[PDB]
């Protein structure tokens, strides 16, 4: 009977954050503060409306958000981010609770830095 | 259709008739009527997992509890019937005549 | 004494202290110094996929990290 | 036998009824079928002759291999538009399934090759249990599940129950085999008029459930197995043997007497519809199966056998048996012929 | 690499059991006053060697049979779950992370129960085959005991990965909250296994021989695992695989030292001492492990 | 008395009766319900905005809403 | 008899293993939730027989959803129709992770 | 299938070590019926028990607390039935 | 952020598999190009057959029977 | 080794019951349906299963079938195939064999129904956050919801329990 419709190949272009996942999942809490504040947009979008192929611009919008923020997080202190994510990534499936001295010397950082 | 169905209803077809038609040994009749009972408890089981029927989903375990514990009346009855006879064959029951 | 039983359960325990090392040993070795993701939940394998499939190699143990922002 | 385990089987008896009757999941009514089974074996084999085991084993194979072909009706049922609820079904062929496990749960014409053999090698509490309580269970199912049924399986099943309950049954004196055949005959008729009008069939359930425990009670009064027996019942007391003629003859269903009452609204509801040559032929089969009721009545209080002294001894102990309620359900069973319009009492 | 994996596990298996053969005979030697097998060798692993190979070299029994094939049957079953049952067992990193791994353990503890029955009926003529009755029996009675006591023990942590269970023995040893619940699953795998003091009294005896010690060395390192070690810092498996090792080790010694000196039980002293003794006492510590998590505010983090 | 009966029968029993009775006397059950009452599976939905209504806090940093703060402190 | 204890006693102890769409005790779906809330929404307030003549679209969109079987004959006859024209060998197929 | 590879590798090891080592060298009673069926019924008992760790994590503690030692209880009453009424005797 | 990426992908696979569908089946009669089957203006979620249909076996095994054998 | 590993488990599962309703000796007949149950519980964990399929396996080939056996080894003899039993399973391989030869080269095969002919990858999750695997929690349930079920099935149990030892010898 009635047919779909779809969204074009013109919006199904965002600049994806093509970032693996430990490093994602031990960069939460503070994309949690910072950012995820316009996302709830796309939350209640998402519960209000159940048809994504609607909800896509919020979805940019949080892609472009989550990539700001790796972006500032990226030109700032920490460059020990990275051997924070590297400490917690090889051990299984990462409890938070593993790495947690760098845990708070990132979070130093980025209290009296940022 | 999901087309494993297709082939567990003719299994239940196939342990339906070997319970029916069955020789010798009664033991044989039970057994395949164990077989019928996981028939049933595959098939609501895989149904039940595809529709993500998440809150319902007991169907599986308290049907093999119930009809497990009716296969359980059954070994005691064939144990008595072969207690009070020498074997459990279809035959040596012919008395008390319809 | 006892010095002449220690040899046999010396080199039974020996034989019982290999597979586990050795497992750990190629668990290491077939993820590149990683260890080896546990799966448990749709999330974390989700989370797995999402992984291999942006790492360019379709394999998970690279992760990418902090290279591709801009 | 213990008396506290006899009461404990009589409670689960009753819950597993109870849970048919209440429930409204699937599971529950197969979970009370087969816990009405599982009880009612161990009331089977209440002596230990063997006659009754192979009664209770003949019982078990039939009635489990129902209870897993009504499981399979429902895992149909569930395949198809899946939910829990005792309404209308959703499949023809699950409704054929599920009415043809109903009718081997409770005596009908294909299936009823376990009745006389399970009623012959039992004693008489026994036979009155199951014949109530395992023609009661699937009754309440039956109304419940009626609007989603090709008629053809329950008007055919209803017709040949009839005449083989008719046909099987001119031809046994063994009484339990005689009462099982009346069953058999009884619940063809309390089927046929499930699509039509269900309060007729819960009215004749009523009748029936009170008019066999009326039977069964004055064969417990006396322990009989043949006729002759009953005609040394009627040289020892002549009470019982007016009894058996008003309760021989409201099985048999005549206008003066409260028997004749399910037939007749029967076929009021019935020819209310274009039936009227199937009223008309279940209604010669109804008066097909008044003659062996007809012929034991001849036996026993209107002829009279020749009889055999000690019943000389026995004159010298008066009666001493309990019944459990006799006069009570024999006066309600026969004498209920003007009360007619508390039909409208049941629904 | 993952066939690799497997056949790294199930080489050392012959190795374990050949030299778990020379090590309880010379532990009875010392219980006893005897030195020796030392004379083939020094200190005789070429004794485990030689009569392996000697039991291989000597010639079969004779059929004698009812179905080669069903009496070929049950001791390849046998085998095949001794070798089966080391795949989810965590030194460090286990084979395979399940789920779920006890249900699995109790179930091919049943599916040993099947090997038992099955030689006993395809054996011989009637009265081994009320013996191998009585010895499944006395072998059924004790997975209601073992499957309920580690339902209880594992209740402790909610989950069933065995890797939380790795985590959650860091702080103490599960022995303090549960000492006789784990005494009497000790108990429970000294039936399992069938040894003494528990009473027993085929082809090929090798491979039922071989699957009676890995069933043992599989019961100790289930131990090992489930009640007792130590912590495990990760980028370093050698420290926790060399506690397990040693603590395993300990225990087997003292497996095969409680068998050393006791008397075989009767066989209704048996069955009426696990009913009306331990089964009543489970039942117990199970009412009390329900109601004391729910009293002590520490119901487990099952994700 | 019975104690030297059947004695491990009336320990079960004095088990089983402490077992039955000691969540009445218990300081603890209401910390056991909170536990497991705070602990979320599902997604926390949002809401349309305000009827101007002084609950629902839009920063999650801001404690107008119910949080825990037992868990941190044992 | 049908009896009605269940609704007298006020005690609704059997109607939670009844359909979806009662709480899961984690508050998630089925996979059919919202087709189950508009065909009771239907056949509500409804003597079950304009139930089997009026709520018939989206009982039969329910049931669609439930076997999916229609949906499967369009996929069946596209993966059939793929490979005869792939056996007669017009455009050796870009559908596959390139052009 | 990667533990049905580990299951294909043991049994065809298996396989290989007895057909190696075998083409190279050339009434009854009612006590015996009782203690398995009641192992049955309590192993289904068992059956239900069981997904109790799986399921002390909910709103409902009380409940769960309550018919969970309904369950054992219930398994205990049995227990002492069969205890008291000679069930299992000699 | 995961969510967006797999609405993203979805409707990815649902645009590139209807550009196949209506350059392969312009042989057979009838045949609108997108209909679903159903009658409601919905968006249903597909079916694992209409996402992961006809890309030849391989990443259909290895993503819809990923999770279920992957250790 | 491939896609349709679910349907050809399911094809050596329903030769499993046809060579246990061939009505073999019962010892055979217990091993037909220790094969047959050990094939389902790689259906069901093929669908994923990851706690029911494991549940199945300690009842039925954990308790079940070990009594069985046991029944058969003390109750009957069988002291020595035939004809009639080999004859019934030539032909249930032979209905099996017509049955998925028309699957396998045609469309769909009716009973009555339309069995849309294809191994099934189809229907399956597009990969939700599971988080606790359905299952388990839906079994975790029983005892929060779960007040009539689990008393009537454990009530059901016991009067099992009154009526074994009833039937044989109470008391």
């Amino acid at each position: 009977p009635g047919i779909v419709e779809l969204p074009s190949l013109e919006d199904l272009k965002v600049q994806e954050v093509k970032v693996s996942s430990s490093v994602l999942k031990a960069a939460a809490h503070h994309y949690g503060a910072q950012c995820d504040k316009p996302n709830k947009e796309f939350m209640l979008c998402r519960w209000e409306e159940k048809d994504p192929r609607r909800c896509l611009e919020e979805g940019k919008l949080v892609n472009q958000c989550a990539l700001e923020f790796f972006r500032q997080i990226k030109r700032h202190c920490a460059e020990p981010f990275t051997e924070y994510w590297t400490c917690i990534d090889y051990s299984g499936l990462q409890l938070f609770r593993r790495c947690r001295k760098e845990q708070a010397q990132f979070d130093k950082c980025v209290l009296d830095k940022l | 259709m999901s087309l494993v169905y297709m082939n567990i209803m003719m299994a239940f077809t196939v342990s339906l008739t070997g319970l029916l038609m069955y020789r010798s040994h009664l033991m044989s009749s039970l057994l395949c009527l164990e077989g019928m009972m996981l028939s049933l408890f595959i098939l609501a089981t895989l149904m039940i997992l595809n529709s993500h029927f998440t809150l319902a989903s007991m169907m599986p375990i308290i049907l093999l509890v119930f009809a497990a514990c009716e296969a359980a009346l059954g070994l005691s009855l064939l144990v008595m019937v072969s207690n009070t006879y020498g074997t459990d064959y279809v035959q040596n029951l012919n008395l008390l005549q319809c | 004494m006892w010095f002449e039983v220690l040899p046999g359960i010396a080199v039974m325990g020996v034989c019982l202290f290999i597979p586990g090392m050795a497992t750990a040993r190629i668990h290491r070795f077939s993820n590149g110094g990683r260890e080896k993701r546990v799966a448990h939940y749709s999330y974390q394998w989700y989370l797995m996929e999402r992984d291999r499939r942006v790492s360019g190699v379709n394999r998970y143990y690279v992760s990418k990290g902090l290279e591709n922002i801009d | 036998m213990n008396p506290i385990i006899l009461i404990i089987i009589l409670m689960t008896v009753m819950l597993g009824t109870i849970i048919v009757m209440i429930s409204t999941h699937w599971l529950l009514i197969w979970i009370g079928f087969e816990m009405n089974m599982l009880a009612i074996i161990p009331i089977m084999m209440k002596k230990h002759n063997p006659r009754a085991t192979e009664a209770s084993t003949k019982y078990f194979l039939t009635q489990s291999t129902a209870s897993m072909l009504l499981m399979m009706a429902i895992i149909i049922n569930l395949m198809f538009s899946g939910q829990w609820t005792v309404m209308k079904l959703f499949n023809p062929m699950a409704s054929m399934l599920m009415t043809m496990a109903l009718a081997m749960k409770l005596g009908m014409a294909p299936f009823h090759f376990w009745v006389p053999e399970v009623t012959q090698g039992i004693p008489l509490s026994s036979g009155l249990i199951l014949l109530t309580w395992q023609k009661l269970a699937p009754m309440s199912v039956l109304y419940q599940i009626l609007p989603s049924i090709n008629l053809d399986l329950i008007l055919t099943l209803s017709i040949l129950s009839i005449t083989i309950g008719g046909w099987g049954g001119l031809n046994q004196t063994q009484l339990r085999k005689i009462m099982a055949y009346s069953s058999i005959a009884h619940m063809g008729w309390m089927t046929a008029v499930l699509l039509y009008n269900p309060t007729m069939t819960l009215l004749n359930l009523i009748i029936y459930i009170i008019m066999t425990s009326t039977m069964f009670t004055l064969f417990m009064a006396n322990s009989t197995t043949t006729t002759l027996s009953l005609s040394h019942t009627w040289n020892k007391a002549p009470i019982m043997t007016i009894l058996v003629l008003i309760t021989l003859l409201s099985m048999g269903g005549l206008p003066p007497l409260s028997g004749f009452m399910p037939k007749w609204m029967i076929i009021q509801e019935m020819t209310k519809n274009d039936s009227i040559i199937l009223p008309t032929l279940m209604a010669i089969t109804a008066l097909l199966n008044l003659y062996f009721y007809m012929r034991l009545t001849y036996s026993t209080a209107l002829t009279m056998f020749p009889s055999t002294n000690n019943m000389k001894m026995k004159w010298q102990f008066p009666t001493t048996k309990r019944m459990t309620l006799l006069p009570t359900m024999t006066v309600l069973s026969t004498m209920l012929l003007p009360l007619t319009p508390i039909l409208s009492i049941l629904e | 690499m993952f066939m690799i994996n497997v056949l790294t596990l199930i080489i050392p298996i012959l190795l374990a059991v050949a030299f778990l053969t020379l090590v309880e005979r010379k532990v009875l030697g010392y219980m006893q006053f005897r030195k020796g097998p030392n004379v083939v060798g020094p200190y005789g692993l070429l004794q485990p060697i030689a009569d392996a190979i000697k039991l291989f070299i000597k010639e079969p029994l004779r059929p004698a049979t009812s179905s080669i094939s069903m009496f070929i049957l049950a001791p390849i079953l046998a085998l095949t779950l001794a070798l089966t049952m080391w795949i989810p067992l965590p030194m460090p990193y286990p084979l395979i992370n399940m789920n779920l791994g006890v249900l699995f353990m109790l179930a091919m503890s049943s599916l040993a129960v099947y090997s038992i029955l099955w030689s006993g009926w395809a054996s011989n003529s009637k009265y081994a085959l009320i013996g191998a009755l009585r010895a499944v029996a006395q072998t059924i009675s004790y997975e209601v005991t073992l499957a309920i006591i580690l339902l209880s023990v594992l209740l402790m942590n909610g989950s069933f990965t065995l890797s939380t269970l790795i985590i959650t023995q860091e702080q103490v040893w599960l022995i303090f909250p549960a000492w006789p619940l784990a005494m009497m699953w000790f108990i429970s795998t000294l039936a399992e296994t069938n040894r003494a003091p528990f009473d027993l009294t085929a082809g090929p005896f090798a491979l039922f021989f071989m699957a009676e010690y890995a069933n043992i060395i599989m019961m100790n390192i289930f131990t090992t695992t489930l009640f007792l070690g130590a912590f495990h810092n990760p980028y370093m498996p050698e420290l926790y695989t060399i506690n397990f090792t040693i603590k395993s080790l300990l225990l087997s010694i003292t497996f095969l030292w409680i068998r050393a000196s006791y008397p075989r039980f009767r066989y209704d002293q048996l069955m009426h001492l696990l009913w009306k003794n331990f089964l009543p006492l489970t039942l117990a510590l199970c009412m009390w492990h329900v109601s004391l998590p729910i009293l002590l505010s520490s119901i487990p983090p099952q994700t | 008395n019975v104690w030297a009966k059947e004695p491990v029968l009336v320990a079960s029993f004095a088990i089983a009766g402490l077992a039955v009775i000691l969540p009445t006397l218990s300081p603890y059950t209401k910390y056991s319900l909170m536990i497991n009452r705070a602990t979320p599976y599902n997604y926390p939905v949002p809401l349309r905005d305000d009827g101007n209504m002084p609950d629902v806090p839009s920063h999650p940093q801001d404690p107008q809403g119910p949080s825990l703060e037992w868990l941190k402190r044992l | 008899p049908f009896f009605d204890v269940q609704k007298k006693l006020g005690v609704d102890l059997d109607h939670w293993m009844t359909i979806q769409s009662a709480e899961q005790p984690h508050r998630i779906p089925a996979r059919c939730h919202a087709f189950e809330k508009e065909w009771i929404e239907c056949a509500h307030g409804i003597g079950s027989i304009r139930a089997e003549k009026e709520c018939k679209i989206e009982f039969e969109d329910f049931r669609e959803c439930l076997l999916r079987q229609k949906t499967m004959k369009r996929l069946n006859a596209i993966k059939r129709q793929r490979d005869k024209l792939i056996k007669e060998g017009k455009y050796t197929p870009p559908p596959h992770h390139s052009g | 299938m990667n533990l049905m590879i580990t299951l294909l590798t043991n049994f065809t090891l298996a396989t290989l070590l007895v057909t190696i080592a075998f083409w190279l060298p050339q009434p009854f009673s009612m006590k015996f019926f009782l203690v398995a069926i009641t192992f049955l019924l309590f192993d289904l008992e068992i059956a239900l028990l069981l997904p109790l760790p799986w399921a002390s994590q909910t709103t409902n503690l009380n409940t769960m607390l309550t018919m969970a030692l309904l369950l054992i209880f219930l398994l205990a009453v049995s227990l002492a039935y069969e205890w008291t009424q000679k069930g299992l005797e000699w | 952020l995961l969510q967006a990426e797999k609405d993203r992908r979805v409707l990815q696979m649902l645009r590139e598999n209807l550009e196949e569908e209506a350059t392969i089946m312009k042989d057979v009669p009838g045949w609108k190009v997108g209909e679903s089957v159903f009658h409601t203006t919905r968006w249903v979620t597909p079916m694992m057959g209409e996402l992961y249909g006809l890309r030849t076996g391989e990443e259909i095994l290895s993503s819809t029977y990923g999770f279920i054998w992957y250790t | 080794m491939m896609t349709y590993i679910v349907f050809i488990l399911s094809i050596i599962f329903v030769m499993g019951f046809v060579g246990f309703s061939s009505k073999p000796s019962p010892i055979y007949g217990g091993l037909g349906l220790i094969v047959s149950g050990g094939v389902g519980c790689g259906i069901v964990l093929n669908f994923g299963g990851s706690f029911l399929g494991l549940m199945v396996f300690l009842i039925y080939l954990g308790g079940m079938m070990v009594v069985f056996g046991y029944t058969t080894a003390m109750a009957t003899e069988q002291y020595p195939s035939n004809k009639v039993v080999l004859g019934t399973f030539i032909t249930g391989l032979l209905m099996e064999f017509l049955m998925v030869y028309y699957v396998l080269k045609d469309k769909e095969v009716e009973i009555v129904f339309k069995f849309n002919g294809m191994g099934d990858w189809v229907i399956y999750d597009t990969g939700d956050s599971g988080f606790f695997s359905e299952e388990a929690m839906g079994i975790a349930a029983l005892y929060s919801y779960g007040t009539w079920l689990v008393i009537v099935t454990g009530w059901s149990l016991l009067i099992g329990v009154v009526v074994i030892m009833e039937i044989t010898r109470g008391n």
